[PDB]
């Protein structure tokens, strides 16, 4: 069963260089070509080139003929990819793909690598406490701010997983510090606020942080 | 001689079959390397045409081309195996005897097509030069180059082609 | 180069109904060898690509037969016979006749539904964060459709710009709406120099722009 492992996100300064990679598994390495596609944030895909792993032959898009250098390693089944002179537009995701037996279709895609700075850190969790004005016994909104963590991901459950209706956990965003930030919110009956307890559970596995913040009325 | 034409037809089809089978080749496979120009210095009645049977795995291609050539030669009347060392010397500057030919072509192919000037040649379009070729008057000697899509693979093809066109003399 | 144009860009589709997406090319895509090397891919939201159709019409392994492709030469069509909620996503067409391989700009498929205006809430910084020395103000626009909304930060009636990030959820598997969270970010000091913080929201299902606001040290 074919499997394509890629390296994690990166943040380089304009003019430098980065090397993505792509461990492979599940098929005879040298028998299939490896491509590389990039996808700008909120943009369509774009083909960069390919490599033959039996020989080293490569074929680049001209847009990066001077900046990409696809590479292989018959031993570790790993196909690299070094983009040099990184500009601001070069920020994107980067997938590697396997070919069929004709080098004409993409049969297996990887997972992604966002290249665009800090080290490994756990998040601070902050209560987004419901409003006092609310609306009688209708609907109220409360949440959690899971701020300043690296790397991704984090998981958030509510009330040890017993609270699923009305939960919205928002995708992270990268702040200018190199740290991710994230909100999680649930809408609940205004009536339940003083009667029911709301604990948001935040588990960030890389740091082995594990925080449980009660979110109490104002 | 027609021993020539029917033997190169046999070997050009053993190549093709073995590449398909052992290297997962196809004629619908986008070649890495492409045969560009094909040039006979002294052409006394031969046509060379190229056939695309490309694939990714270039050592599969080398062994497949070794297997085809082992067989095709072992499928020779002892009387016509007798003429093969002479082609060796005239085309590869190698000395051999009938009982030795297999190991000696073998050992020349992986020395020559594992060398750095072949394996590290990544130029897409590559030409093939042969010094001389003769065909029968009304019977053109028709040869086929089987492009394997690699530089290591075409190196072994071309060496066979060198022996073959020297046989026509 | 070969330019692929996909059309439309957005396709709200009633659950269980058909659906068609189009792909055109700036050059014919029929190869000398006889095949046409056109292909379709699905991208689930934020996930990676996922195979679909190759060479105009054939489907990869494990690909529902509701998906189906057609066309010839330079204008191609993909068709989902009945659209399950798992088919939401962006669909890309690609060609590989002419190096370099090139992809179209995508089409977004979402379930259709009736318009829903957002529920707005602002959240001042928590005391705890204010200790840490930074101040985040968060604005929740909840359960809204169509996906298109605008969020505007005002600090003491002063339009802010460049200090705020948003993020949107995927369409909801059960009610087919979206939710968004904008986050104003200011130093503690800068938070203290201003009293009034307002979040202003624009979106079709609201008949005039809605503002939710608060005053420092009150709610």
């Amino acid at each position: 069963q074919v499997q394509l492992v890629q390296s994690g996100a990166e943040v380089k300064k304009p003019g430098a260089s980065v090397k993505v990679s792509c461990k492979a598994s599940g098929y005879i390495f040298t028998r299939y070509w490896m491509h590389w596609v990039r996808q700008a944030p909120g943009q369509g895909l774009e083909w960069m080139g390919y490599i033959n792993p039996s020989t080293g032959y490569t074929e680049y898009n001209q847009k990066f003929k001077d900046r990409v250098t696809m590479t292989r390693d018959t031993s570790t089944s790993t196909v690299y990819m070094e983009l040099s002179s990184l500009r601001s537009e070069d920020t994107a995701v980067y997938y590697c793909a396997r070919s069929d037996y004709t080098n004409y279709v993409f049969e297996y895609w990887g997972q992604g690598t966002l290249v665009t700075s800090a080290s490994t850190k756990g998040p601070s969790v902050f209560p987004l406490a419901p409003s006092s004005k609310s609306t009688s016994g209708g609907t109220a909104a409360l949440g959690c701010l899971v701020k300043d963590y690296f790397p991704e991901p984090v998981t958030v459950s509510w009330n040890s997983g017993a609270l699923t209706s009305g939960v919205h956990t928002f995708p992270a965003v990268l702040q200018s510090s190199g740290l991710y930030s994230l909100s999680s919110v649930v809408t609940v009956p205004s009536s339940s606020l003083g009667t029911q307890t709301y604990i948001c559970n935040v588990n960030h596995k890389p740091s082995n942080t594990k925080v449980d913040k009660r979110v109490e009325p104002k | 001689a027609a021993s020539i034409q029917t033997t190169v037809n046999t070997l050009s089809e053993r190549i093709s079959s073995k590449l398909e089978q052992e290297a997962n080749a196809s004629a619908q496979t986008k070649c890495d390397i492409e045969i560009g120009n094909f040039y006979i210095r002294q052409n006394h009645g031969c046509n060379i045409t190229v056939k695309n049977m490309c694939s990714a795995d270039a050592d599969a291609q080398l062994d497949a081309v070794l297997s085809a050539a082992t067989e095709t030669y072992s499928g020779l009347t002892p009387e016509q195996k007798a003429y093969v060392p002479a082609m060796f010397t005239a085309a590869l500057n190698i000395q051999t005897s009938v009982n030795t030919v297999v190991r000696d072509f073998e050992n020349y192919v992986k020395q020559t097509c594992n060398s750095s000037a072949v394996v590290d040649n990544k130029l897409k379009i590559q030409n093939v030069i042969i010094d001389e070729c003769y065909g029968a008057p009304g019977s053109p000697t028709n040869l086929e180059f089987i492009n394997t899509g690699s530089s290591k693979g075409n190196c072994a093809i071309k060496a066979l082609m060198q022996l073959t066109t020297k046989a026509t003399t | 180069d070969v330019v692929m144009t996909q059309s439309p860009l957005s396709l709200p589709v009633t659950l269980g109904q058909p659906a068609s997406i189009s792909c055109r090319s700036s050059q014919s895509l029929v190869h000398s060898n006889g095949n046409t090397y056109l292909h379709w891919f699905q991208q689930r939201p934020g996930q990676s690509p996922r195979r679909l159709i190759y060479k105009v019409s054939n489907r990869f392994s494990g690909v529902p037969d509701r998906f189906s492709g057609s066309g010839s030469g330079t204008d191609f069509t993909l068709k989902i016979s009945r659209v399950e909620a798992e088919d939401v996503g962006v669909y890309y067409c690609s060609q590989s006749t002419h190096v370099p391989y090139t992809f179209g700009g995508g089409t977004k498929v979402e379930i259709k539904r009736t318009v829903a205006a957002p529920s707005v809430f602002i959240f001042p910084p928590s005391d705890e964060q204010l200790k840490s020395g930074t101040a985040s103000v968060v604005c929740l626009l909840n359960n809204f459709y169509p996906r298109e909304a605008k969020v505007q930060w005002k600090v003491d009636n002063a339009l802010q710009s460049g200090n705020s990030q948003e993020s949107v959820t995927e369409q909801d598997s059960k009610d087919s709406t979206y939710s968004l969270s904008s986050t104003l970010t200011l130093s503690k000091a800068d938070y203290e120099k201003h009293k009034v913080y307002a979040c202003e929201v624009t979106h079709q299902g609201l008949s005039s722009p809605v503002t939710k606001s608060f005053n420092r040290g009150e709610c």
